[PDB]
């Protein structure tokens, strides 16, 4: 069923099970997931993570270098869903073959166990965001943090250049000065709406997001391209990127 | 939503 893109489990049942074209691109991002927080340096005490979703395959690696994560969403379902898999329920989404892929990526310094039990005891605070608005978590007695990282969970709330610059903008209210932002997300993206029957596009390039991160008062670090084009019936995109920014 | 993937969550 299309409603099914509306169920954060489905969801998870649908593409993570890790048993595809979407597996593949899943290893790019872990991969470069492990290259950004335990090869290239970004590392620190706080990190936020915005647009959480029902997912924790973006915090593995992470959480090695981050004494504290918050996850957030704009969906109380999808962070119901999340909170199942930290308070360790059995109803909740099995992530363990891609805890192990993860720990393999690290050369298994650790185990399944371990690295389950390090990332639940890293999750301090579990809140709403969004990224429209001026103070995206509502103002909660955070400080400053390290890091804001911002995985795949601003194209449907940011339709076009501007307001995708504008979300970015206000996220730079949550980190230091310094405070790095990670940013991965679809190069010429498009998602096909069944109920609208349309695509609604988000024409992020190279130049156009560099642009955006700078105008939105950070500098850049490193921009890179890491995956090929992907289409599948409901989607496509020309590639996925990373990209580290600090604040001014 | 919908949460096709790529798209992990919403922000």
């Amino acid at each position: 069923t299309y409603l099914s893109h509306f169920n954060p489990r489905d969801y998870l049942e649908k593409y993570y099970k890790f048993g595809s074209a979407e597996s593949q691109i899943l290893k790019h991002l872990l991969k470069n997931l492990f290259k950004i927080f335990c090869l290239d340096g970004v590392k620190g005490d706080l990190l936020i993570d915005i647009g959480s979703g029902p997912t924790i395959y973006q915090l593995l690696s992470a959480c090695e270098s981050f004494k504290e994560i918050v996850v957030t969403d704009y969906s109380d379902q999808n962070l119901q869903e999340l909170e199942k898999w930290l308070k360790k329920e059995p109803a909740a989404f099995d992530w363990s073959p891609v805890v192990t892929y993860v720990c393999d990526l690290e050369g298994n310094r650790v185990k399944g166990p371990e690295k389950e039990e390090k990332l639940r005891q890293a999750v301090k605070q579990v809140l709403k965001c969004d990224v429209t608005q001026s103070q995206p978590l509502g103002a909660v007695p955070l400080p400053p943090a390290d890091c804001v990282l911002s995985t795949l969970c601003l194209d449907a709330a940011c339709p076009d250049l501007p307001t995708y610059c504008r979300a970015l903008r206000n996220l730079g209210s949550l980190l230091k000065p310094g405070g790095f932002l990670v940013i991965m997300d679809a190069l010429k993206s498009s998602y096909y709406m069944i109920g609208e029957q349309k695509f609604s596009s988000l024409p992020l390039g190279r130049e156009a997001v560099e642009a955006a991160v700078k105008e939105a008062g950070y500098t850049i670090e490193w921009f890179e391209v890491i995956s090929q084009s992907y289409s599948s019936t409901m989607a496509n995109n020309e590639g996925l990127f990373s990209l580290v920014a600090r604040k001014l | 939503f919908p949460l096709i993937f790529p798209r992990k969550g919403c922000g």
